[PDB]
């Protein structure tokens, strides 16, 4: 299992508009994350035999975090952020170390075209798989237990990639948000869970 | 304490726009994006309530005993309940808009609140 | 690709409207965050969105493309940039609709081939059988640079009056002097080649014949957003815009430059090109920096002096 | 297209004004970003509306069509520039309102032809069908140079009082000195053009035989915004004007010359203006320079003494 | 200390103002645009408070103790609490100005205050 | 080193004053629009301190140790804090008014500011 | 060069004062309005140095080395640091003179400034 750290320099923020009055989501699901790898190899063409050229990296795991502080404001849900950072975590066995650098590299913007962001670092790395009780920061799902003191969680709605297919809704899952309000930032949270992986200290939870 | 200054704020602008019979220092005042367009306003209301004042058409009192202002803007009598701000008010007031410039809004809104019951009642 | 970042100076504008109240038009400003020894602080600063943007660029196209003789849309000759998106549009132009998904690259080209703005610009036709293409030209939100402790950026109300010589004619207007930065991204490399699978439809020779005028064409259109012809209310609140800091990045592969919010950001940019050079195995990376703010450049680059400059060495 | 810039220098100066507080009026001011060595500051200046300058023009248009026999609105006859915006100005003027989207031409073909101010400086008429014409001249606000660390500005408030035998009269007037910049640009190639897009209509033939005569008039009427006819309060406070530089640019394709804020700034246009000619296939770049400082010019430009030859220049 | 001084300021301005009954040096001095006219300004105030002094209708005191001014004009009887500004703090405020003109309109703001809060508590008693 | 010389002036245009009880010349220098006018008060004040050196009612002394300049006037003492300007000092002034008349108007603020401290102090004490 | 022959002027002024303990020539010079009134008390000020010189109460030195003139005056010993004026350093501020008067001024307050310092460290070693 081998994992991949990427530090993205975001230029104003980012906008994703919830499916189904336009409000506008906290942060980027796992979907846009996958896009965005997939960008970089996919380069130049929208359908392939119709519904995504991506509905063939829907395997690698992937979560994000933010690093500076922002405010989430309709006038369309925006998430302005200037000049903050994002530090995003991709898991995976798929390929091997290199073709995931290289595809790391290779990310151009997250959400709508506007939405672009440079990349500064990247690092690549053999993970490790614990159960004990740890500490985390990057959002996971709904079923995981909690420890700590429910303070700084907020409970959001997103897609599996069923929904790549135009014409057709994914399925709804659950997902819990290490997240305060009002100014946008991340805070740490204590759990238990059965898999995360040691990635360089800060701890990913996935179940 | 917060809540008092925005309170004796927002007394003052009502004071001023009941005696001036304009709005425009409260649009100005609840439109306010920066400390200088505040800043000008607490001014410009003050030089109107000191005209006020050495005309004796602004004068403190009290009423049942509650503290008050009575403004004569001519044989139109107003009553606004409530102290002026102090020149300490002022200050903490100025300090609270360079951390948040909301408060200019909410201060704003209490202001024609006050001023529409008055004008409503009269 | 073609990667550009950069840095503006505009006085007593207004170009970018937002919904009016009671008898007042008002700016577009966004919220931001800046940190203090005491705390934090959020303050209310001016933007200009990218749609204006978009839109003095495609118009300026059009304008530059009218002139060679490159074909151009009916409801695109007006500046009504509506697109092959309903039947209605298809109608006046006289194009019939997709048949199936299979023959939907078809239609690509033919539309393709009618109109160069849903080339460069793209276009999205709803329906049974909906076809996709990528705009080629990516812009960004116009945001002042949150450099230091202090936003260079304020936002006045102005008040104006009309003469009539029987009263029975009052407004205001928001103005605003700020430092912008902004950056844009474009491939020239993908101009003229359909974005759908399947077996070349007959036609696509046009294409191939035409991909240098469409190249140039684009190129060219850049001049007017790196000049200032983009926003409204010219004719009584003309601006007064300047060129501060200005890089530009032509390679062979995906890369950005960084924002411009910093004053040390072509240094930075100029190593980041090199390491990127390094790792994705590229062949071309060149950078042309135009300085006037006298800030720290590096070494390794041709400096100019005008954007006309920037524009021949780009078409070359 | 006539691209100019030009600088004034003014003394104890009040054209302008806004709200009174209390019995002081006062002069318009407005926040500026400058560059210093130390980084960059913001000011509040005094400065003057473009609103005015275009009330100027539009009056010295006015004269110079009744003089030559061009026809004049009404409404417009008087100096009140309401053009055709409410159903009270239709009525007056007595012209019936637009049916439907495709009778908007023929409205603006009516409003075209009686009055010059409504196809030179453009209309709004709001509605079932509205219909829009952009004014062909476009003017700024004026602000003196921000050159230096210094702002070459002052502004300060004077005492009056009014004379009476039986006291029962006091008042505060605001003087400013400055040395003014601005900028202007006008498009004779579109003037007594159609904008709306449709079909033929009767009555374009007696627009053709008018287009030399308007142009012609339009061209002139820049004289009284050249020479410093505009602004209020001329009977007591009558200002001091004296030009020091003026860059005057005919062109066929766009073109924006430097803002008169740095001591170079004829050389740079006049050097952006020939590399924009040979980089957009032009065939027509003409400039004129007006200098009474001693900057620096350059070589191979027209030198003139006065403004009256500019404008008999441009008219020939 | 930058507080202090703008306060200090503020009462030079509310004394001249309380004895010459003239609001035109605050207002000249909360609507500067240059340092010129902050100067002016607070050369023309201290030229009022010097006569004031030499005809002994400005004097310092202490009040129940604080530092007090007593301004006598017209036959009215003032007292601003708090210290006048030294020739530092006039320096200071200069050098605070000349950065930037905001401190002149806060201090304007403070005076008129000042000024204002005393001309009612007089009226009320009279 | 431009703030020490406007100091040291300030110093020399408040003795002046204080010694000959009359502001004239502070006014003149504050007021003056050229470099006649300053050159003519820094002359005129100069001519005032040597009658007083002369008559032995001005002394410079050093006060806890600080400089100072003792002034006996009418009876009345007054210390000022501080060095009186050299040849040189008047020298690099002139040429600071030469570029900008304005560093009068900032020695006249200073030197009013150090009279009037010192007049108050010497009227509350009587 | 201008300064250089203006600062020597004044050191012949200052030590024409300094031994006949009069200021009647320098607030001569001051004063003048024409270049006769100049020229006249370069030459009354040349003679009354002469006649220290004769005496050899007026003498060059070196102090620690700078130039200086030494003068004795009635039991007092002054030093004036610098050089008297050479005959083209009179003519070219006899030019200069012809040209602006204020160079006049220039000189006669540098010349009472020297002269002020030296009285007051004198009366303050006494």
């Amino acid at each position: 299992m081998i994992y991949s750290k990427v530090f993205l320099k975001l230029h104003w923020g980012f906008s994703v508009v919830k499916p189904l009055a336009k409000p506008g989501f906290y942060l980027p699901p796992p979907t846009t994350l996958i896009g965005a790898l997939s960008y970089g190899k996919f380069r130049g063409v929208d359908n392939i035999n119709y519904g995504s050229p991506a509905y063939n990296f829907r395997n690698i795991m992937a979560t994000a975090r933010l690093e500076s502080e922002g405010v989430y404001t309709e006038d369309t849900g925006k998430v302005y952020i200037p000049n903050g950072r994002l530090v995003v975590v991709y898991v995976t066995d798929s390929i091997s170390k290199e073709e995931l650098e290289k595809l790391c590299w290779s990310i151009t913007r997250i959400g709508c075209k506007e939405c672009l962001a440079s990349v500064e670092n990247v690092e690549v790395g053999e993970a490790k798989k614990v159960s004990g009780r740890v500490k985390t920061r990057y959002y996971f799902r709904d079923t995981v237990k909690v420890v700590g003191r429910k303070e700084f969680l907020e409970y959001v709605t997103f897609w599996e990639e069923n929904g790549y297919i135009w014409g057709k809704e994914g399925s709804p899952v659950r997902y819990i948000l290490p997240i305060t309000t009002y100014p946008l930032a991340s805070k740490e949270v204590e759990v238990e869970a059965k898999e995360a992986y040691e990635v360089g200290g800060e701890y990913v939870v996935f179940s | 304490e917060k809540e008092n200054i925005i309170g004796r704020i927002a007394n003052l602008l009502a004071v001023g726009f009941l005696y001036s019979e304009s709005p425009t220092l409260v649009d100005r005042f609840a439109n306010a994006l920066s400390k200088e367009a505040v800043t000008k306003v607490l001014y410009d209301v003050q030089r109107i309530v000191q005209m006020g004042i050495d005309r004796s058409e602004i004068a403190t009192t009290t009423i049942t005993d509650y503290p008050a202002v009575n403004v004569n803007s001519s044989g139109a009598k107003y009553t606004v309940v409530g102290y002026l701000p102090t020149s300490q008010d002022i200050e903490d007031f100025l300090r609270m808009i360079e951390e948040d410039v909301y408060y200019a809004r909410k201060a704003g809104a209490l202001a024609m609140s006050i001023a529409n019951r008055i004008k409503l009642g009269s | 690709m073609i990667s550009g970042s950069v840095r503006f100076l505009v006085n007593l504008e207004s170009l970018n409207g937002v919904e009016s109240i009671g008898n007042l038009t008002k700016h577009r400003t966004a919220p931001v965050v800046l940190k203090t020894s005491t705390g934090y602080l959020v303050r209310y600063v001016p933007v200009i969105s990218g749609e204006a943007l978009a839109h003095a660029y495609q118009a300026s196209l059009v304008d530059i493309a009218k002139k060679e003789g490159l074909p151009v849309g009916s409801l695109s000759s007006q500046y009504e940039f509506i697109k092959f998106s309903t039947d209605e549009a298809l109608k006046i132009e006289g194009i019939k609709e997709p048949k199936d998904y299979n023959d939907a690259r078809r239609f690509e080209v033919e539309v393709m081939l009618k109109d160069v703005i849903a080339d460069v610009g793209g276009f999205m036709y709803a329906g049974g059988a909906p076809v996709r293409r990528t705009s080629r030209i990516k812009l960004g939100y116009m945001i002042p640079a949150l450099r230091g402790d202090e936003i260079p950026a304020q936002l006045e109300a102005q008040f104006h009056v009309r003469f009539s010589n029987k009263p029975v004619a009052i407004f205001n207007v928001e103005v605003s002097s700020a430092l912008y930065t902004f950056s844009f991204e474009l491939d020239e490399d993908l101009i003229a080649v359909p974005s759908t699978f399947g077996e070349k439809v007959k036609g696509e020779e046009e294409l191939e014949r035409q991909k240098a005028k469409r190249v140039k064409s684009a190129i060219k259109a850049l001049y007017s957003l790196l000049s200032g012809n983009f926003g409204g209310k010219r004719s009584r609140f003309l601006p007064s815009m300047k060129l501060m800091s200005l890089v530009v990045t032509k390679t062979d592969f995906p890369f950005m430059p960084e924002p411009a919010h910093d004053d040390d950001y072509i240094k930075t940019t100029i190593m980041r090109l090199g390491k990127a050079k390094g790792v994705l195995n590229g062949n071309l990376a060149k950078a042309y920096v135009i300085n006037n703010e006298g800030i720290e450049v590096g070494e390794g680059v041709t400096v100019l002096s005008t954007v006309e400059d920037l524009v021949v060495k780009l078409e070359e």
